[PDB]
């Protein structure tokens, strides 16, 4: 498909959209040692 | 007792028993080491010169003793240990060309002992 829409901005603020997104932070990375596999996730 | 079994440990009641090198030499001039876990009974007599490059076998360490540690939730119980990465190989002499082939390596099955 194709889809045509808009983003805008008052000031700093992207107040127009059809999807906003927002993230939650206070992309966290951690190596989880278990057993004889410490991997990242 | 050019071929040593460390008998100055045994005098000393076993204050070490380092069994993991080399004994001694043989005749003045093979130096002799233990196959802990020969499968019957045998010797192989080996050459070696100075030169890393004539041996007629390789062994080139790249990770060694390297630490291994973690944790298992089952139990909480520890992990550790230790991981390498070394390689092994052979004077070319041309694995499928070195069964019986080398000839820096002879090897003697010994019956009768």
């Amino acid at each position: 498909y194709v889809i045509v829409g808009v983003v805008e901005n008052i000031g700093e603020k992207e107040i127009v959209g059809s999807i906003f997104y927002a993230p939650y932070t206070e992309f966290k990375v951690v190596v989880d040692p278990e057993s004889l596999q410490p991997s990242i996730g | 007792g050019i071929s040593y079994a460390a008998q100055g440990l045994a005098t000393g009641f076993s204050t070490d028993t380092t069994k993991s090198v080399f004994a001694g030499v043989l005749g003045g001039k093979y130096r002799v080491y233990i196959d802990q876990y020969a499968k019957q009974d045998y010797f192989t007599v080996g050459y070696k010169g100075p030169n890393e490059m004539d041996a007629g076998i390789y062994y080139a360490p790249y990770v060694a003793l390297t630490p291994l540690r973690g944790s298992d939730p089952k139990n909480f119980q520890p992990v550790m240990g230790f991981k390498t990465r070394y390689g092994i190989g052979i004077n070319p002499f041309a694995i499928l060309n070195s069964l019986g082939k080398n000839a820096y390596f002879r090897r003697v099955y010994v019956k009768g002992i």
